[PDB]
């Protein structure tokens, strides 16, 4: 059983947020489960939005009902969420989830989708530039070498970084993005490797920016 | 009622 | 309508320590109360359902108890992989969550490994130069990173970023980026970051000469 959100990274103020969760491994028409949406503004607590049942029965967060539309599509095994008249307060990560696990009505949420960050802003989407942080004599300590990738000038958040298509996870530090004076974000991802491996092992950072639907695979070579 | 009703479990 | 009062808002403890979190419901909700664990960037994960039942695969150091309005969540021996934010959640009436508790770890002093990165040739071709100074796996979080350009202290042209606590050794990492235009970058020779930290006897400086 896997859930996956899909929606627009950016939504202009006053316009309608629209997301879709696709479910594989279980039928959403199965009378045994419910299907809900939860959101989480950055640095704030989880907030449940609404729950939908195959019959059409719905539960709503009373603070959001007048702006919320939750629907189900039996054909595509998907269910949707629409939030009208968004403001900055609606900028949040939105999760889909399965509920009604034991009770005949919503109880707890398991499992969850990975979550989709929706940013409310009038600015335009911009993909990132990716530049290597090359290992050198100034990037060693004691058999250890540091290298990385600079992911600069993108909007909106987020950007995900992997190393060697996920094969390299030990010693990787991907830093939180910082908002630059230009209104664009920038971050760096680094990894410490043995200096023995610099001449032998290939190092590639895989930068994904789903809001702009762009990727960069940057090979990081020694200086 | 002040002490809650029992929610139904799936059979 | 039913509010969950989660307390404390945040806490710090050392490895092996006992950690306790409480949630109080504004109305009686029987045992219709669950607990979740959420790591940064990750979706929350169910740990305990119906106040006291441990979900499959959850370590037995996590436990919960309570009924009616008073509920308790306990980590009997805090581990570095337990550094996360925890949430209660009732389903007595609709769904509401507690305010959350982010759990941090206190540990021994650890000095950073410092590395400096000159701007790429690719970025220089685009008209901008970013110099990156890296502080790797240190504790505590507090650190002073000072950029010196031709031994002149810099201010207002750098930005810092600190990772979340490492799930293995509970240390922090810090990145500080000095951003100049390509024109201004070529008017100076020596680029240095000087790091001051509790784990270092004296400040550590990593530097390079532009084009050398």
């Amino acid at each position: 059983l896997q859930l996956q959100e899909s929606g627009p990274g950016l939504v202009k103020p006053s316009e309608t947020l629209s997301l879709t969760c696709s479910v594989s491994g279980e039928s959403i028409s199965n009378s045994a489960y419910y299907w809900a949406w939860i959101r989480q503004p950055p640095g704030k607590a989880l907030e449940w939005i609404a729950t939908v049942y195959y019959t059409g029965r719905t539960y709503h967060n009373p603070s959001l009902k007048s702006r919320v539309a939750i629907s189900m599509d039996t054909s595509k095994n998907q269910f949707s969420l629409k939030l009208r008249s968004v403001t900055a307060a609606d900028t949040a990560v939105y999760y889909c989830a399965r509920t009604g696990i034991v009770v005949t009505t919503p109880d707890w949420f398991d499992p969850w989708g990975p979550g989709a960050l929706v940013t409310v802003s009038a600015a335009s989407t911009k993909g990132p530039s990716v530049f290597p942080l090359a290992p050198s004599s100034k990037s060693t300590s004691g058999g250890t070498a540091a290298l990385g990738c600079l992911v600069k000038d993108y909007f909106p958040e987020p950007v995900t970084v992997s190393w060697n298509s996920g094969a390299l996870t030990s010693g990787v530090h991907t830093f939180p993005a910082v908002l630059q004076s230009s209104g664009l974000y920038s971050l760096s991802s680094v990894v410490t490797v043995p200096s023995s491996s610099l001449g032998t092992q290939t190092y590639i950072c895989n930068v994904n920016h789903k809001p702009s639907n762009t990727k960069v695979d940057k090979k990081v070579e020694p200086k | 009622l002040r002490k809650p009703k029992h929610k139904k479990l799936k059979q | 309508d039913i509010q969950m009062t989660q307390s404390p808002s945040s806490l710090s403890a050392s490895v092996g320590d006992r950690v306790t979190i409480t949630c109080q419901a504004s109305q009686d909700i029987r045992n219709y109360l669950n607990w979740y664990q959420q790591r940064p960037g990750k979706a929350p994960k169910l740990l305990i359902f119906d106040a006291s039942n441990l979900e499959t695969g959850v370590p037995s150091r996590f436990s919960g108890s309570g009924s009616g309005t008073h509920f308790t969540f306990t980590i009997s021996s805090l581990q570095p992989e337990d550094i996360a934010t925890y949430y209660c959640q009732q389903y007595g009436e609709l769904i509401t969550f507690g305010g959350g508790t982010n759990v941090q770890m206190k540990r021994t002093v650890a000095a950073p490994s410092v590395f400096i990165f000159p701007p790429s040739d690719e970025q220089l071709k685009s008209g901008t130069a970013s110099v990156v100074c890296l502080l790797n796996n240190f504790y505590p979080r507090e650190a002073k990173v000072q950029w010196k350009v031709d031994n002149a202290l810099q201010s207002g042209n750098s930005q810092e970023s600190v990772t979340e606590q490492d799930s293995k050794d509970s240390t922090y990492s810090l990145s500080s980026t000095l951003t100049l235009s390509k024109a201004d970058y070529e008017k100076h020779k020596v680029y240095a970051c000087e790091v001051t930290h509790q784990g270092l006897s004296s400040p550590v400086t990593k530097s390079f000469n532009r084009g050398e």
